[PDB]
């Protein structure tokens, strides 16, 4: 929100886990103490499209994301042209 | 008796169904089986639908116009086994389809891994809790309610 | 003169429109 | 990449087309969109449905103003034979010279369509009359409609104030109203009918000079404030009345006497004023029930608060239900909502077997495109009723505000609630087509006999309890006499509410093993219709799958494959996935009536008797018998009575259809190969640099869940619109 | 046979019981507390509710019914006239 | 009917048929009766297999009968 | 060629004589 979905876990280890969405998702950011340490739920989303291949895979047990964004660019969405 | 009319005993619209409608069955003068053994409009299915004649058994059987019959049921002047009789019989069969749901199903959760042991039937039918149903006497209706399924478990 | 009273149908159903199919592409620019 | 559309944001810089269309559905969407506060807002929509009242005069004046220069009235007022009324004059350049052929009625000139709305029986059924004496109608109303916008703007100025906190009283407001309004706008009524209109029904004219000189009577309200009045009601009309010229007229306003005629059915002149005076106490009575300063009655808490009937001692609570349906807003807008859509079909529902019209079934058509333009709607609420208090969980509502309080407990105690409603629907489904596949496979197998077929007990049963004195029948305590009532008689249920059987028009139609279903399947309907709405509610915040389902609440349609796989799974798309039953029993209903009139008209009964008691039947003599008149109308045989109708008929099966894409399209198929398309102008010549402003997109992918529906829908309702009509019309009946 | 009068009687048994107040104590509307203007915030909202003020005139004005619904209902409103009848005036027993 | 049975199977999302499948679940757990074999909705495109083929077996054999009862009688 | 501000003359105008006498006449020939 502009790009607010919440993938967020617990683990935020992404080993096994999760990798998959276009740029978006420049993480590994370890916050002092959450097991295999690497934490929270982005970096700078102003950069790419909608997914939820976000989850998919490596959980976020609660939600998972999706399009929720609505101010919408267009480089946010293939077709500004 | 009630709003339609009454019952065989007379029933005028009723009658003409019986006889134009079925009877046109008849409608071949011939159609050939002078002695023949095969086309049976002939013997029954007029007879097995017909010799249901001012005879049906009897039933009263309420009968609107047309004739064509009406089911009460309000337990009274003769309608009574055209819900309960049959009914309590729904009943009866169904909760034994079920309360051996909740039993070829409550006897396994346990021992060891009982994950899909469903998708092929360990007793077919359950061939063991089977009976359990007519070896219902009063049996939910009190040990539903009190202990096992016991509030507790609620 | 006799017989003439068609032009609230135009002005309505045809020219009315004209104004704000044209105006309002206000939506796109003014 | 400019910057548009003012109020939103996000919304104003979209370089694509979304840009237009979600532009053109924000704008009624004040709470929360940039421009609002809770003191905007309100006044936002106050000024704004002052912005209504307004629209509806414009309406209403032009109906009264397509009518009184032509468009029959010194005509129909002469007597209204069932030939051919009128609402305006159709003018379309396209038109053939078949302009002639009846499409063009009889006693006006140039073409004509007729009015099928009522207004016709009723600026006639209260007086309204000469063609000099009327031309007024917009002339007032408009006088009026203009005034409807004067506050909308003096109420929008600031200065001489718009109000803002004082938008959250009650007590006050509704101790007003309820009063104030209803009473007095009865009461003014009562006035009305009585002065000015019963005089003009059974005795004679008013003129528009006296008002002092005309005196229903010789000496005056005479007793009357002399607690006297019972001798209103002796020798008060007769029925060798010849309706509108007295002569059997007599003259005591008030009754409750004579009854029904062949000579117009309709409530009697009178009585639809006693009451509208009789209630008109009650109201008065009730309006100064609460709080207004002074220092009497009531506080809208304290009554609620610890008030509760079973509460007491069953620990559970009812907090301040007041400050969450007053800080809602749309627990406002839709506790509004229904009560108008329970009340909007007791209206039409009422409306026939007792009609209050001059001339009004013993038309039966009018009576037929107007019980159902009140039945669609009406369902069409009740659907947003429930739809906004699925809105009322999200952006409004509070848990630590309301909690162990009675509306909680109801989310609380939800997953029962949806299931104890699907147990009723699965039920009635399966239990309905049981009986109906069965009453089809058993006739075409040839045995008309064996057909199942319950007699609708309990219904017949209410009414050999009110009048229904068919063919005898005692009922321990009741027979048909020993005890009638004793305690009641000669006063009260006179001729009235002693209709009987009067097979042409007896209110209560003689039910049987056909109604027995129909009866079950509207059942069905609102049921089904509602674990969806009760569910589609019971969780716009959230659901396992979706947990934490908001802070957006309504319409965020779509989410991400994986979970489960998860779809319309907003509350706005059980909304929407909801008007389609609405859209379902809202049929099955109507469908009834009609089948039933029709056939109870010129002809049977026997009819709808052993052919609605099966399914096939419904569709081959109703469906396919009765559309006949139409359809041949375009014939290759030139433009025959109706044309408009049966080409509204196609365009009903089109706009339908044609939903379908929408709905089993799903935007992604559309927008790749207009990623395509547009690599055309682009790269073709005499269509280059030719710039858009709004980027070539496909559909929002809410949006077109809706417009394959608001599409789905006016084709299927505009089809039955023209269908009813198209063949009530024709008849035979 | 209505009592027709029987409640008419009866309504303005009530309403007298609301003739009450206008005069007795100090101004109208136990003076507009809150009514324009608006209210704290109150707020809730809001206030107030009293189980406790149903006395006041139980007794005494609840003759008011007895009053006009008696000697001037049935028994021919005041008999004991005259008072400026010539433009006209009476006024003439219906009764 | 069965075409006329299709447009809900073609028409409809799919956490719904999951928001309504647990309300089920639930009211099944109470008389002890449901959880093994976790009950499912339809898989996004098995949803769609559901549609489609109906629609078709539906809006087909409608004409199959049409059709053979305008040939059999004269014709 | 004066186009300094207009087009808003031509659509009252030119829209109102393709349309005020194109519609009405003297003596049908009617729809
Ligand atoms: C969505 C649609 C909508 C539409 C388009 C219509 C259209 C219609 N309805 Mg209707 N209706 C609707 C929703 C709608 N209704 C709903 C939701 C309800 C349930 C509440 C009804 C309940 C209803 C009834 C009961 C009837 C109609 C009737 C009608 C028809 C009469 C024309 C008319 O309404 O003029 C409207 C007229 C006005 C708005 C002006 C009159 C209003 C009066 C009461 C104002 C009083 C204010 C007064 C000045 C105060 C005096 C104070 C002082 C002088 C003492 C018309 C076909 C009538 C009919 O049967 O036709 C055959 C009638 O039967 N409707
Ligand atoms: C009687 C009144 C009532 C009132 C006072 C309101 C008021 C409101 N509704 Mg609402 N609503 C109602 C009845 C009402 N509703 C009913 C009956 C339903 C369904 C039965 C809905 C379903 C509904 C939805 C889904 C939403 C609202 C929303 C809203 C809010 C924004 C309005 C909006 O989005 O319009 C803006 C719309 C337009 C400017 C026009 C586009 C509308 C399309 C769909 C046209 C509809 C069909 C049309 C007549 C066919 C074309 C005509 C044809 C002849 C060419 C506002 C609070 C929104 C909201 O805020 O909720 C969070 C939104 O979610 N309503
Ligand atoms: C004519 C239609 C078709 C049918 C048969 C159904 C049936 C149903 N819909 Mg549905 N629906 C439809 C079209 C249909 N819908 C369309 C077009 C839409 C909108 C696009 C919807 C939108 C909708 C919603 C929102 C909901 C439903 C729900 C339901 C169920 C409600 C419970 C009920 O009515 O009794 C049960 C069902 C019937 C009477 C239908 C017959 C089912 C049985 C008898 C199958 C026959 C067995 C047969 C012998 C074996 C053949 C199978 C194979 C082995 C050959 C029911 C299964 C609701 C629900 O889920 O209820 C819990 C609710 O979710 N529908
Ligand atoms: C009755 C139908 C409705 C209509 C009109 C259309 C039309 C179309 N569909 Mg389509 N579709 C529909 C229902 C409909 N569909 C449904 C229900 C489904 C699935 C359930 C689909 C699934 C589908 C797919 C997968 C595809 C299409 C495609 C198309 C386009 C094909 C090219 C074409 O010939 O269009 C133009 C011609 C028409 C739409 C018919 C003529 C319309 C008439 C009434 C003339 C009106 C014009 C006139 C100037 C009106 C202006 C007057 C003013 C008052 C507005 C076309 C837009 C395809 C496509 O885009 O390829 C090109 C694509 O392959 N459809
Ligand atoms: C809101 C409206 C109501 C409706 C639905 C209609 C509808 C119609 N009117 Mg109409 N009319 C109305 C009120 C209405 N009128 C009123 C109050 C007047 C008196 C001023 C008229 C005077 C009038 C005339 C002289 C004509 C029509 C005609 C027509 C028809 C063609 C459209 C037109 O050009 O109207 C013209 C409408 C006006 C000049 C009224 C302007 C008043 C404003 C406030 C309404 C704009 C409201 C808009 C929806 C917003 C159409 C059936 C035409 C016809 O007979 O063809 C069959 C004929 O031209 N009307
Ligand atoms: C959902 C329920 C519904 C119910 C309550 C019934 C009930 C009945 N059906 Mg039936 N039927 C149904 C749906 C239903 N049907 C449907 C949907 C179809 C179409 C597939 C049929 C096609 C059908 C046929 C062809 C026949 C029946 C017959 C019967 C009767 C025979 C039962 C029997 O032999 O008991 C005997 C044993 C006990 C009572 C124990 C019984 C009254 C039979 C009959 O004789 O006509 C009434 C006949 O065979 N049904
Ligand atoms: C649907 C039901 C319910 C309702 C709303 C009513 C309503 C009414 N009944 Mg009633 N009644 C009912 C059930 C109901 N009844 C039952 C079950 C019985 C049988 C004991 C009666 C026996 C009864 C009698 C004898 C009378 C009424 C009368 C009345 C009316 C006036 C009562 C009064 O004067 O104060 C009123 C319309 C009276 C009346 O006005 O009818 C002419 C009087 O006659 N009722
Ligand atoms: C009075 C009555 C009734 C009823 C019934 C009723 C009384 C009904 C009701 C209904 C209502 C409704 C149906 C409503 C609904 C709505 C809702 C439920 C809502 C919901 C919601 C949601 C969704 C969430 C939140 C919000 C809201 C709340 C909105 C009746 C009476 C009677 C009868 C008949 C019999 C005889 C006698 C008499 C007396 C004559
Ligand atoms: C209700 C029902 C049914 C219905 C049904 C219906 C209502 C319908 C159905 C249908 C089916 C189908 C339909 C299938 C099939 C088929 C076929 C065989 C086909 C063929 C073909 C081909 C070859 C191709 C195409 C064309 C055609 C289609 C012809 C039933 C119910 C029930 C009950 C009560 C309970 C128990 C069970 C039962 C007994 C079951
Ligand atoms: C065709 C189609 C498109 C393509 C978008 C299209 C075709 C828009 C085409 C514009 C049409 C031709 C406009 C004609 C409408 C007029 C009535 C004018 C509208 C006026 C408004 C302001 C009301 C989608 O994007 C889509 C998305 C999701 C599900 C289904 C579909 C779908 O079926
Ligand atoms: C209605 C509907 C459902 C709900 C449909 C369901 C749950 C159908 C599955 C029901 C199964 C087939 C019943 C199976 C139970 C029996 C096989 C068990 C007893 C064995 C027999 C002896 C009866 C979806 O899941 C769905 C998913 C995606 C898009 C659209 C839709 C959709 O429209
Ligand atoms: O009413 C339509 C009728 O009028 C027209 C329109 O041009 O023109 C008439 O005006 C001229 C002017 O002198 C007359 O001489 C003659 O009536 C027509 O030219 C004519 O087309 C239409 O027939
Ligand atoms: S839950 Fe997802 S991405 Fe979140 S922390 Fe784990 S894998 Fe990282
Ligand atoms: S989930 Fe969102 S942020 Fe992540 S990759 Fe997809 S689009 Fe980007």
């Amino acid at each position: 929100m502009s790009h607010s979905v919440k993938i967020y876990d617990t683990c935020i280890g992404c080993t096994q886990c999760v990798r998959a969405c276009p740029t978006d998702v420049l993480e590994m950011i370890p916050w002092g103490g959450c097991k295999a340490k690497q934490i929270a739920s982005a970096p700078r989303t102003e950069d790419c499209v909608g997914c939820k291949r976000c989850e998919s895979a490596c959980p976020t047990d609660f939600l998972s994301v999706r399009v929720y964004l609505w101010h919408e660019t267009t480089r946010s969405m293939g077709l500004a042209y | 008796d009630i709003a339609g009319l009454t019952p065989c005993k007379e029933s005028k619209q009723f009658a003409k169904r019986e006889k134009q409608a079925l009877k046109k069955l008849q409608a071949s003068l011939k159609l050939y089986a002078d002695d023949s053994a095969p086309a049976l409009a002939i013997k029954a299915t007029m007879e097995k639908t017909k010799k249901r004649f001012d005879n049906y058994g009897k039933y009263g059987l309420l009968c609107g116009s047309d004739g064509l019959p009406h089911l009460i049921v309000s337990g009274d002047q003769r309608h009574w086994g055209e819900f309960i009789t049959p009914g309590i019989l729904f009943l009866y069969i169904a909760g034994w389809i079920g309360w051996v749901g909740r039993s070829y199903l409550i006897a396994i959760r346990d021992e060891k891994k009982p994950t899909q042991k469903e998708i092929i039937i360990d007793v077919p039918l359950a061939s063991s809790l089977l009976f359990r149903g007519f070896s219902w006497p009063v049996a939910a209706y009190r040990e539903l309610l009190n202990g096992e399924l016991v509030d507790n478990n609620f | 003169m006799i017989n003439l009273p068609s032009l609230f149908v135009p002005l309505v159903g045809l020219l009315f429109p004209a104004v704000a199919m044209a105006s309002l592409f206000l939506h796109v620019e003014k | 990449a400019l910057r548009i559309p003012r109020f939103s944001q996000g919304i104003a810089q979209d370089p694509t087309t979304r840009r237009i269309w979600f532009g053109i559905a924000t704008a009624h969407d004040f709470e929360s969109h940039d421009d609002i506060t809770e003191g905007r807002l309100y006044q936002n929509i106050f000024a704004s449905h002052f912005g209504q009242l307004a629209i509806i005069f414009l309406w209403t004046s032009g109906n009264l103003f397509h009518v009184a220069w032509q468009g029959n009235f010194e005509a129909w007022v002469q007597d209204p034979f069932h030939v051919r009324p009128i609402a305006h004059a159709i003018w379309d350049p396209h038109f053939g010279q078949p302009a002639v052929e009846a499409f063009t009625r009889g006693g006006a000139l140039g073409p004509v369509n007729n009015a099928y709305s009522g207004v016709y029986q009723w600026w006639y059924t209260i007086g309204l009359r000469t063609n000099e004496d009327l031309y007024t109608g917009a002339i007032f109303l408009l006088f009026l409609s203009f005034i409807s916008l004067l506050a909308g703007w003096l109420h929008l100025q600031p200065k001489w104030k718009p109000s803002v906190s004082w938008f959250k009283n009650a007590e006050s407001r509704l101790n007003h109203h309820l009063s104030g309004l209803f009473g007095v706008s009865s009461l003014a009524w009562a006035g009305h009918l009585v002065h000015v209109a019963i005089p003009g029904s059974r005795g004679e004219y008013v003129r528009w000079n006296n008002f002092l000189d005309v005196l229903p009577y010789p000496q005056g309200l005479g007793p009357l404030l002399t607690g006297q009045w019972n001798l209103y009601a002796q020798n008060p009309s007769s029925s060798n009345h010849l309706f509108g010229t007295t002569q059997g007229a007599g003259t005591a306003i008030l009754t409750i006497l004579g009854g029904f005629h062949p000579q117009t059915q309709s409530l009697w002149l009178t009585d639809v004023a006693h009451h509208h005076l009789a209630i008109a106490f009650l109201f008065l009575i009730g309006g100064l029930m609460y709080r207004t300063n002074f220092g009497i009655g009531h506080s809208i808490k304290y009554i609620l608060e610890a008030h509760i009937p079973p509460g007491g001692r069953l620990g559970r609570g009812h907090k301040g239900l007041y400050d969450t349906i007053n800080n809602s807003i749309h627990f406002q807008l839709g506790l509004a909502l229904a009560s108008l859509g329970v009340i909007t079909s007791l209206v039409a529902q009422h409306m026939y077997s007792l009609p209050a019209y001059a001339f009004i079934a013993q038309d039966f058509t009018t009576q037929a495109a107007l019980y159902t333009h009140h039945q669609y709607i009406a369902g069409f609420i009740m659907t947003g009723a429930f739809a906004h208090g699925p809105i009322f969980f999200i952006r409004d509502y509070n848990p630590e505000q309301n909690a162990d309080n009675v509306l909680a407990r109801m989310l609380e105690h939800k997953e029962a609630i949806i299931s104890h409603l699907s147990w009723a629907s699965l039920f009635l489904g399966f239990h309905t087509l049981g009986l109906y596949v069965h009453n089809d496979v058993m006739l075409a197998f040839g045995t008309p006999e064996k057909q199942i077929l319950i007699e609708p007990i309990f219904a017949q049963w209410i009414q050999s309890a009110h009048g229904k004195t068919t063919y005898g029948f005692d009922i321990p305590l009741s027979s048909t006499n020993g005890p009638a009532l004793n305690a009641g008689r000669n006063i009260w249920l006179p001729g009235w509410l002693n209709a009987i059987n009067e097979n042409s028009n007896s209110l209560f139609l003689t039910i049987g093993p056909g109604d027995f279903l129909v009866h079950h399947a509207i059942a069905l309907g609102l049921h089904t219709t509602t674990l969806i709405l009760v569910k589609g509610a019971l969780d716009a915040r959230g659901s396992k799958l979706m947990p934490d389902k908001k802070d957006f609440g309504y319409s965020f349609p779509c989410d991400g494959p994986g979970r489960g796989g998860t779809c319309d799974i907003s509350a706005w798309d059980d909304f929407y996935l909801a008007v389609f039953w609405m859209l379902n029993t809202i049929g099955w209903v109507t469908f009834y009536w009609h089948w039933k009139h029709i056939t109870l008209w010129r002809g049977n009964v026997s009819q709808f008797n052993e052919s609605s008691t099966y399914l096939m039947g419904w569709l081959r003599d109703y469906l396919w018998l009765n559309s006949s008149q139409l359809i041949n109308g375009i014939t290759p045989l030139v433009c025959n009575s109706l044309s408009v109708w049966a080409w509204m008929f196609l365009f009903g099966h089109l706009v339908w259809a044609t939903g379908f894409m929408f709905l089993i399209s799903w935007r992604g198929y559309w927008q790749e190969l207009i990623e395509t398309l547009a690599w055309a102008h682009e790269r073709t010549p005499l269509a280059n640099l030719i710039r858009w402003r709004d980027k070539p997109v496909a559909l929002s992918i809410v949006q077109a869940r809706l417009v394959g529906l608001v599409h789905f829908s006016v084709g299927y309702i505009f089809t039955y619109a023209a269908f009813l009509i198209a063949s009530t019309s024709g008849k035979f009946g | 046979p209505s009592l027709v009068i029987s409640l008419s009687t009866g309504l303005s048994l009530f309403l007298g019981r609301f003739v009450f107040f206008n005069f007795q104590r100090e101004n109208m509307a136990k003076q507009v507390p809150e009514q324009n203007g608006m209210s704290h915030f109150e707020a809730g909202d809001t206030r107030a509710k009293e189980y406790v003020s149903l006395l006041k005139s139980n007794d005494p004005v609840g003759f008011n019914i007895v009053d006009v619904l008696a000697w001037g209902s049935i028994g021919h409103i005041v008999a004991y006239y005259i008072l400026a009848t010539a433009s006209n005036g009476y006024d003439p027993s219906f009764f | 009917f069965v075409w006329a049975f299709s447009l809900m199977f073609l028409f409809s999302g799919r956490g719904y048929w999951q928001e309504l499948i647990e309300s089920i679940v639930w009211a099944h757990n109470k008389l002890k009766v449901a959880p093994a074999t976790q009950p499912r909705a339809l898989s996004i495109v098995q949803g769609r297999a559901v549609g489609v083929t109906h629609y078709l077996l539906g809006g087909i054999a409608t004409t199959w009968a049409f059709f053979l009862a305008r040939i059999i009688a004269v014709g | 060629t004066k186009r300094g501000l207009l087009l808003k003359f031509l659509i009252l105008g030119g829209g109102s004589l393709l349309t005020y006498v194109s519609a009405n006449a003297p003596q049908d020939v009617l729809p």
